[PDB]
DNA sequence: TTAAGTGGAGCTGGATGCTCTGT
DNA sequence: TCCAGCTCCACTTAA
RNA sequence: ACAGAG
């Protein structure tokens, strides 16, 4: 129930010209904040 | 008015009301509304018309 | 008042007699037809009349199954009955070796007493009735059909005729007024005779659950 | 005196018609 | 804009 | 996002 890993859907779930779908921009922000947290620990 | 039938040539029994009434043509025309699809283009996300 | 109070003690007693008769307890023809002006003879107006222990019933034996299967009806006088009064009625019931009783409360019952009736014993089962429910025999109400508690040998034909399991029948709750009236328990089936718009009848069935 | 079961009051989250026809 | 569940809190009984 | 039509 507690998510330590997350699937990202196939590209046909979220087509390249909506340009990118809102799911794709949320997944960018998750990846960015994962880099922010990892750096601030160091 | 006393009106004669154009089909049979015999007169009509009832008198028919005759006059000029203003009539306005509306923008809704069947040529701009007839539509048919056999098969055709589809959406990218859901592969339905 | 006093005219109105005796009227209740006659109508309540009259309904309890019909309730005991419909459950299949031995009730005599003069108990069911006890008239108001005849009620005034054994117990009269309110100073002479006693509510807690004069109008009690115990003559009711289950004359079908066995004359030792017997049941009380009790009429408490305190509007909210505590566990003390329940324990009083329970030990009297313990002495007589009677296993069923009806308690007819006047306004209500306190929550800790209500919990006791669930767990005092499975072999000592007591049913709360409010007297405001007994002033009108619901089995004679025009919207209530005839209910008939089916025998196990008839339930086994119902389930054979349609090739059903029990849990596919429609349900009736044990908290239903007409389920309480007949005192039925989980896993009994009631036949219900609905009246048609015509002279005919439609028969339906329900499962207590 | 207090442990506890149940009333009454406020907070929260859900829902509100079917399509084409254009800018 | 209207309406069921969930939780907090006073209010008697009971030991 | 707004206007229409039935």
């Amino acid at each position: 129930l507690i998510l330590t890993r997350l699937l990202v859907p196939p590209l046909c779930i979220r087509p390249s010209v909506v340009n990118e779908d809102d799911l794709t921009m949320k997944l960018t922000e998750i990846i960015f904040l994962n880099d922010v947290i990892k750096k601030h620990r160091i | 008015d006393y009106v004669t039938s154009g089909i049979t040539g015999e007169p009509l029994e009832a008198y028919i009301y005759f006059g000029p009434v203003y009539y306005q043509k509306l923008k809704h025309m069947v040529l701009d509304k007839m539509h048919a699809r056999a098969r055709g283009p589809r959406a990218v996300l859901t592969r339905q018309p | 008042d006093d005219e109105e109070e005796t009227y209740r003690l006659w109508k309540i007693r009259k309904t309890i007699m019909q309730l005991c008769h419909d459950r299949g307890y031995l009730v005599t023809q003069d108990e069911l037809d006890q008239t108001l002006e005849e009620f005034k003879a054994q117990s009269g107006d309110k100073p002479s009349e006693g509510r807690p222990r004069r109008t009690d019933l115990t003559v009711l034996v289950a004359h079908n199954d066995d004359p030792t299967d017997q049941m009380f009806v009790f009429f408490p006088e305190e509007p909210k009955v505590g566990i003390k009064t329940i324990k009083v009625y329970c030990q009297r019931m313990q002495e007589e070796n009677i296993t069923r009783a009806l308690i007819v409360v006047q306004q209500g019952m306190t929550p800790s007493a209500k919990q006791s009736l669930v767990d005092m014993a499975p072999k000592y089962i007591l049913e709360q009735f409010l007297q405001q429910e007994l002033l009108i025999n619901i089995t004679e109400h025009e919207l209530v059909p005839e209910h008939v508690v089916m025998t196990k040998e008839e339930v086994t034909e119902l389930l054979a005729r349609y090739k059903l399991r029990e849990n596919q029948l429609p349900r009736i709750q044990a908290g239903d007024p007409v389920a309480r009236y007949f005192g039925i328990k989980r896993g009994q089936v009631v036949k219900i005779i609905r009246p048609s718009e015509t002279a005919g009848r439609y028969i339906t069935y329900r499962l207590v659950q």
